[PDB]
């Protein structure tokens, strides 16, 4: 399976466009909206 | 916590890519639209042999037209998808410019070329002249956005590449809009006889 699966810690998905990013960002990579 | 890509989704204007990204219908209603690059991101999921997989489908708002997209479009994908259009040269011949684009920004990322518009019948780019892809490590297939044929073959190609298994299967297909046009059962043969001799031949 992908039972196996795990993201980085602390790392937070954009709620504007999806884009997954660092735990140590406070704002999207991409897209530049402030993490939720 | 949900396995996710983000797939950029490129080509020339008018290439089909939007019509394409729709016809998966939970991902044009759950898609998010991101005003500050001007892209709608589409949630497409994928059900496989080991579990869900979404492709988060970035379909440009036309500015492709118009000049390169901006740096934040291509950042952070992990795959992603050249579409041209069957019936017109000019898109075809542009193809490489969108591989250096995207190579550029995103380096080794795997890429499927697709040609779109295979339901018409006056075809212009046909698989003996299609070679890009030979070059490139580059995956290609035919497709009819407004038939849904060969939707999911992307889609598959590069969840078997990000994931690493090479047996990865689709369990069943998404929900998909109803196809608009007919795709031609004798054609579509045709066409894919042609792919696999040209693949093959010496
Ligand atoms: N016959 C046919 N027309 C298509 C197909 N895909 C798109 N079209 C049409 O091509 C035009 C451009 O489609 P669009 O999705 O807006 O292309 P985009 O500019 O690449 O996003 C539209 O008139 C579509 O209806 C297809 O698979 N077959
Ligand atoms: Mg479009
Ligand atoms: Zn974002």
């Amino acid at each position: 399976g992908l039972d196996k699966f795990k993201k980085p810690e602390g790392s937070w998905d954009c709620e504007v466009c999806l884009v997954q990013n660092k735990a140590d960002s406070t704002k999207c990579i991409a897209c530049e909206s402030a993490k939720p | 916590p949900q396995v996710q890509f983000k797939l950029v989704l490129v080509g020339d204007g008018g290439t089909g890519k939007t019509t394409f990204v729709k016809r998966h219908l939970t991902g044009e209603s759950e898609k998010k639209y991101v005003a500050t690059l001007g892209v709608e991101v589409h949630p497409l999921v994928f059900h496989t042999n080991r579990g869900p997989i979404k492709f988060n489908v970035w379909d440009t708002a036309g500015q492709e037209k118009f000049g390169g997209l901006r740096d934040g479009y291509y950042i952070q994908a992990q795959c992603a998808i050249i579409m041209f259009d069957v019936t017109s040269r000019v898109t075809y011949k542009n193809v490489p410019n969108w591989h250096r684009d995207l190579v550029r920004v995103c380096e080794n990322i795997p890429i499927v070329l697709c040609g779109n518009k295979v339901d018409i019948k006056d075809r212009k780019v046909k698989a003996k002249s299609i070679v890009f892809h030979r070059k490139k490590n580059l995956q290609y297939y035919d497709i009819s956005a407004k038939s849904n044929y060969n939707f999911e073959k992307p889609f598959l190609w590069l969840a078997r590449k990000l994931i690493g298994d090479p047996n990865l299967e689709f369990v069943a297909m998404p929900a998909l809009a109803p196809p608009e046009v007919v795709m031609d059962p004798a054609l579509a043969a045709q066409y894919e006889h042609d792919l696999e001799v040209a693949q093959t031949t010496a």
